[PDB]
């Protein structure tokens, strides 16, 4: 069809729920969109008859991210993010305004924690404190910012608490929530492995934020940490030496000379 | 000889620790015992 | 830049062949010199 | 006139390159000749 | 008055003249060395330009004009002068154009115009106009037309002025085209940048290379800088130790902002090292020390609390040293404290993002103050000296610092005790054979370089 | 235009071909600017020039030649833009063109001199790649035109 009712379906489906549906709506979407030159925003031509459309590119890909991310779709959120991004990182006013931007940039942020990406995470908040004023002020922006912080500090007991807390707060983090936690889990199993020796199972139990012994003593078993008597017992190039230095040693004596 | 132009200079509108002072700490108390 | 054609190709190997002259000549200079003296 | 500069360079390299393993060789056998010299003496 | 900054100006000219006959890459550094010295007395002053263009510049030069237009649009004391002084100045001064069988200006002589140009109109705070010059004159018609490889280094510092008059107004002033106009100048910049590596110049791509990374950081992008750096190799040949200086920060910024502080403080010190120490260099080396405070304090070695008190860039690092006493006590209070004080200063310097990281420090630094001084010490005494919580969170703090190379601990639960062991003797294993290998390896290159350099004037006995 | 070279990535990896098509065209335009990014993928866009079914493998081999040349591989950027055949212009006024022509003959010279090493007699009417060898014969003559009768004689030789 046309591309208004393309975009009217898809914010209907999107509205009812049917991401699938939205899904399915975005590829016949974006083939007029190259047809209309909208994906480019392109900084040459400033007509405001350009612009109008420009939000409505916006929106198109926000529910085409937010229908990814609903679907386990981290790659295609990704894809749509980076294509969102020269709307959003710009100083076009008109362009660079969305309730929903927020939102996005912290899914964005948490994706990258749970890839445990963390160069590419630290380096993506200099740049996103760079384009954006008051970062730490926004509170969705402050998720993933204090999710890192206080997991780089340790302070997984104020970590483990945020993301129990985040619940309704944004709504989407609830399909992050897993692999976050996993990677919680996974770091203390890390830094258990070398500090306690002969740890009881029951406290095990409340120290890597499980629920039920059962899944604490699986997890224990995927680490092949013995489970004697529920008292785990954790237990577990460069040049050669001598030879090679003073052999360069000699060389760099005796070369020059 | 550069002139450094693209650093802007910045506008403004037998030493080692030994920072802090321990004053008089006395501690009587223990001689109040 | 501009142009293609031969040109250019003798042009960046006259070039290079000059970069190759003026370290070359630097080194053999200070080798003499060693040289000479010894 | 271009071919006749870059084969005129092509040959400076080529003799300078000479003349430097020349120099190095005459290094060498000029320490060897010192110490012979010296010990003759 | 003005006879003497002309004549002076004409010997200024005549010494970048001999370059065309010389064909050599000297005869211009001395040039730029002169132009530094004219414009820190303001010999070129004004109207004295005018009546250089006028003299020199024939009117078959279409740069001519446009050089007049930008310069001054109003005076017109045209002064007909040394008009028929054509052959009287040497030919190095004017090329007889085979295409038309006309004199005309040369081509280096015409860019030590244009760069005189962008000097005074730089130094008259004539910022718009200089923009518009930039966007205009240099670049469209200049840079673009002189496929020669004896401009070089005049290029360098045209390059220079161009990025640096472009930053100075986009910053100062708030448009909504400069977006287009950075990508441009970006775009621009780094097509000239690959056009003068692969005609093997020097010092015109160490120079890009640099502004493009004060672009990226500026900008604030920072990953499409390392993956930018880490495909392209800064040469080192015929290049001026500002330039490395330069570029040496910048790298260590770049290192330093993705978690690479070994790389960053190794190229901190060498920027340190490889830069003028005159006080008209001042600015950057405050910047880079900086810098250089908040990597030493991020890698965990406490900066000595001496180099505080150095010279005048003493008073730019208070902050830092109320940081690193905050760190060197291990107190978070105090640290939270001077960073929520200085918060404005510290992103100011654009170091704000670095400092907030020293959280983490601050805890590792507290931990291990604790723990070298407690062989046995109860959970309550560590939270409580710690300024922390209940047991639970000092417990997920030492699992994590004892496995995170500091604290060579152990952790008890069954009273609260985290019975450290003793340190193991440095002098027992192959520490003292790394660190003796990288001092030697640094003794010898330097006694290398210090007999290449020396072996020059045994020729010049 | 972009200033992050991601947008027009995230097309690379889609399936409708005239979106290929238009990534390709727009990458080509830009890829000056942004190199280092487009190279982060480059193994994605030489599967797409691999790939036979596309229906503009020429676009994605010259914009790899470009990001290979931008690189410093100038051999690789050779033997990708010769693929890129008609594609590939040979008379635009750029820095690319220059290049890609001067190792293009680089690599034929070497090339015949191997080839009269060992088959002394001739270069062979056809051993030489046929797109080296055609750019070659195609330069020379247009230096002819030029009336460059010396170069061309010794660039022969």
């Amino acid at each position: 069809p046309s591309l208004a009712e393309l975009t009217k379906s898809l914010s209907i489906a999107f509205e009812n729920g049917d991401y699938a549906a939205c899904e399915k709506l975005l590829p016949p979407i974006k083939i007029e969109l190259i047809k209309n030159n909208l994906l480019i925003p392109d900084l040459s031509i400033q007509n405001d008859i350009y612009l109008n459309d420009l939000m409505i590119t916006k929106r198109i890909l926000e529910v085409g991210a937010l229908a990814s991310i609903q679907t386990f779709n981290f790659d295609s959120f990704e894809n749509y993010f980076n294509q969102l991004k020269p709307y959003y990182f710009s100083n076009n006013h008109k362009l660079s305004e969305s309730d929903k931007k927020s939102k996005l940039i912290s899914l964005y942020l948490l994706n990258l924690l749970s890839q445990n990406n963390t160069t590419k995470f630290h380096s993506e908040l200099q740049y996103l404190d760079k384009h954006i004023k008051n970062l730490e002020d926004d509170s969705l922006l402050s998720y993933p910012i204090k999710l890192d912080r206080w997991l780089m500090e340790g302070s997984y007991q104020k970590a483990w608490d945020l993301l129990q807390s985040g619940s309704q707060n944004i709504s989407e983090f609830d399909s992050f929530t897993d692999i976050l936690k996993s990677a919680i889990r996974d770091e203390i199993a890390k830094n258990t492995e070398l500090s306690y020796d002969f740890l009881p199972l029951s406290n095990i139990k409340a120290l890597l934020f499980f629920n039920n012994e059962k899944e604490t003593e699986k997890f224990a078993l995927e680490r092949n940490w013995p489970i004697v008597n529920s008292k785990v017992y954790f237990n577990n190039d460069q040049k050669t030496n001598i030879i090679e230095k003073a052999m360069d040693y000699a060389i760099s004596i005796e070369n020059i000379v | 000889d550069d002139e450094f132009e693209d650093f802007p200079i910045d506008t403004w509108a037998e030493n080692w620790d030994d920072v802090e002072v321990d004053d008089d700490f006395t501690n009587e108390l223990k001689a109040e015992l | 830049t501009h142009e293609s054609g031969i040109k250019p190709y003798f042009e960046q190997k006259i070039q290079e062949t000059e970069l190759k002259i003026r370290s070359k000549t630097e080194n053999v200079r200070r080798l003499e010199a060693q040289r000479n003296a010894l | 006139d271009i071919y006749f500069k870059l084969k005129k360079l092509e040959k400076e390299y080529e003799l300078l390159t000479l003349q430097e393993d020349y120099i190095k060789d005459e290094q060498r056998h000029l320490k060897r000749e010192l110490k012979r010299a010296q010990e003759e003496v | 008055a003005e006879e003497d900054q002309v004549q002076e100006l004409l010997k200024v000219l005549n010494e970048i003249s001999k370059t065309t006959l010389t064909l050599d890459p000297r005869y211009i550094w001395r040039s730029l060395k002169d132009l530094s010295s004219l414009r820190n007395q303001e010999l070129l002053n004004a109207e004295t330009l005018c009546f250089t263009v006028n003299v020199l510049y024939p009117d078959s030069s279409s740069f001519k004009k446009n050089l007049l237009k930008f310069i001054t649009s109003n005076h017109k004391s045209s002064v007909p002068g040394s008009a028929e002084l054509r052959n009287s100045y040497p030919a190095s001064f004017y090329s007889v154009n085979t295409e038309k069988k006309t004199i005309e200006v040369t081509a280096e002589i015409n860019c030590f115009m244009h760069l005189l140009v962008q000097l005074f109109l730089w130094d008259s705070k004539e910022l718009e106009q200089l923009v518009e010059f930039n966007r205009k004159v240099v670049i469209p018609n200049l840079l673009c037309y002189y496929n020669l490889r004896s401009l070089n280094l005049i290029n360098a510092k045209l390059w220079f002025y161009i990025y640096l008059s472009h930053e100075t107004l986009a910053r100062s002033s708030e448009e909504i085209n400069s977006d287009n106009q950075n990508i441009i100048l970006r775009s621009t910049m780094m097509k000239f940048l690959k056009i003068a590596s692969l005609k093997h110049d020097n010092e015109t791509k160490a120079m890009l290379i640099n502004l493009i990374l004060r672009d990226f950081l500026n900008n604030g992008e920072v990953d499409s800088a390392s993956d930018f750096i880490s495909k392209l190799e800064y040469p080192h040949t015929d290049v001026s130790s500002s330039l490395e200086a330069r570029y040496f920060f910048y790298l260590s910024k770049i290192n330093a902002i993705q978690l690479d502080y070994s790389t960053a403080n190794e190229y901190i010190i060498a920027a340190i090292r490889k830069a003028p120490h005159n006080s008209k260099s001042l600015g950057f080396l405050q910047q880079s020390n900086k810098l250089h405070c908040c990597i030493q304090l991020l890698m965990g070695d406490i900066p000595e609390l001496s180099f505080f008190h150095q010279s005048n860039m003493q008073k730019s690092l208070l902050p830092y040293y109320h940081l690193t006493k905050a760190v060197k006590l291990g107190d978070l209070k105090k640290f939270t404290s001077t960073i929520t004080k200085y918060k404005q200063l510290l992103l100011k310097d654009d170091t704000y993002q670095l400092c907030v990281r020293l959280r983490s420090n601050v805890i590792k630094t507290g931990i291990r103050i604790i723990s070298l001084t407690y062989k046995k010490i109860s959970l309550r005494d560590i939270c409580l000296k710690l300024n922390l919580d209940s047991e639970q969170t000092v417990e997920y703090m030492v699992s994590r610092a004892i496995r995170d190379g500091v604290i060579e601990a152990k952790i008890n639960h069954e009273d609260g005790f985290i019975e450290t062991t003793e340190l193991l003797n440095i002098y027992d294993s192959e520490d003292p054979q790394q660190v003796f290998d990288e001092r030697i390896k640094f003794a010898n290159q330097l006694h290398d370089e210090y007999l290449v350099s020396m072996r020059y004037p045994e020729d010049k006995k | 235009s972009l200033t992050t070279a991601a947008p027009l990535l995230a097309l690379l990896r889609e399936n409708q071909d005239s979106v290929k098509t238009y990534a390709l065209e727009s990458i080509n335009n830009v890829v000056d600017q942004l190199w280092s990014e487009i190279s982060n993928e480059l193994p994605d866009i030489e599967a797409l020039y691999d790939d036979d079914t596309f229906s503009d493998r020429e676009m994605a081999a010259l914009i790899a030649s470009k990001v290979y040349y931008n690189l410093g591989e100038y051999e690789s950027a050779v033997k990708y833009a010769l693929a890129a055949k008609d594609r590939f212009d040979i008379d635009e006024k750029s820095q690319f063109v220059e290049t890609i022509v001067s190792k293009s003959i680089e690599m034929y010279v070497q090339e015949a001199s191997k080839q009269y090493t060992k088959d002394e007699q001739f270069y062979t009417k056809d051993i030489i790649d046929p797109k080296l060898t055609s750019i070659f014969e195609r330069m020379i003559e247009k230096c002819l035109k030029a009336s460059e009768l010396k170069l061309a004689l010794g660039i022969a030789l």
